[PDB]
């Protein structure tokens, strides 16, 4: 039928993994960038776009 | 509790996905955070409502018709 | 060596039990894992998708956090 | 014409909930019908949804459950 | 309520594909429909009373569906 | 148990009302109407009056 999923045994899935527990510096931003958010104006046209596309489709 | 998805895979995850979209395209540590928060939000949610459905069928074992089910009638294919 | 963290693909399978779990699921099929996967995928695509281009009418390649809340909001559900 | 709701009986419902809200009401007769196309086609979905259910449950027969249930999915429930 | 007619419910239902109901369908759909109407109507009078007038028109209801959501 | 919404009669549901089948005249706008649309002033007043409406309940 299927697995239980609260039982005996329950505890291995609540492990630490140190290796998979922390995000990685690869392809991450940081840090000290003094980038800056949309504008109100970028955002409508990026919405426009999005609407566009979606008519597209 | 409180650990649900772990960090590096969902990160990997993420990269390999927004590559199809852009290339060389980085991500803000928050912004990777924000989807994972976002993603698991999402994922729990889902099971709550694939849960009703189960139940609505009289069974404790949810299944894919379940999921199916419940993401048909939120109108998301 | 790091073989582990080299060949992780995706969000593993106790994820998912713990997802269910927190959903007060009680027992799965086994055909859930995939499934779940193949949903979370097209989410993340949706949204991203839409990150994404937000961040190119920023005149960047950096991706922020509001960029992901703007495309969260877009898609609804929620912040 | 496609026959639901008969158009007298749907106006007539319209005005008499809205006269709690504000007494002495005019309707564009297009807001009556604007009004009629929404609720027709909010029922069917919700009726297609509905059925959705009873068909997981293995049953034809719809039923009031059904209906919350679908409610409940598409997050109505208020 | 109570003009929304048990034909009226079963052409509904018939039109969602609906093969067969339960007795107290016809309940549950007249409460559905009571609450929405409700709803979107409330709205729709505030448009109206915003406009400053005391008729209500179809760019009110417009607003006020578009409003549910 | 249940009820069948398909079977021999149900021509009776399908019938064509004159009386009923066209909104009365009681009642609507006079279609004399000078009428004005909503300046987004009073839309956006509007939305906010509801919003607030809205939040005092839930």
């Amino acid at each position: 039928d299927g697995e239980e999923l609260i039982g005996d045994g329950m505890e291995r899935d609540y492990r630490a993994i140190p290796e998979l527990d922390a995000y990685e510096a690869e392809g991450l931003a940081l840090d000290d960038e003094d980038v800056e958010e949309l504008t109100a104006s970028q955002r409508e046209a990026a919405e426009r776009a999005m609407r566009q596309r979606d008519r597209e489709a | 509790t409180e650990l649900l998805i772990r960090k590096l895979p969902f990160q990997r995850l993420v990269r390999e996905i927004a590559q199809d979209f852009k290339t060389d395209l980085r991500f803000q540590s928050a912004a990777i955070g924000a989807l994972q928060e976002a993603s698991e939000a999402y994922l729990v949610g889902l099971f709550e409502d694939t849960n009703l459905c189960a139940i609505h069928a009289k069974r404790v074992t949810i299944m894919p018709k379940d999921i199916q089910l419940a993401r048909r009638i939120r109108g998301e294919r | 060596r790091k073989v582990l963290r080299d060949n992780i693909q995706g969000i593993t399978k106790p994820a998912i039990r713990r997802l269910a779990r927190r959903g007060g699921v009680k027992r799965i099929s086994g055909l859930i894992y995939e499934e779940t996967r193949g949903v979370l995928k097209v989410f993340l695509e949706n949204v991203i998708r839409d990150a994404v281009t937000y961040t190119e009418h920023a005149k960047r390649k950096t991706v922020t956090a509001m960029d992901v809340v703007y495309a969260l909001k877009r898609q609804g559900r929620t912040l």
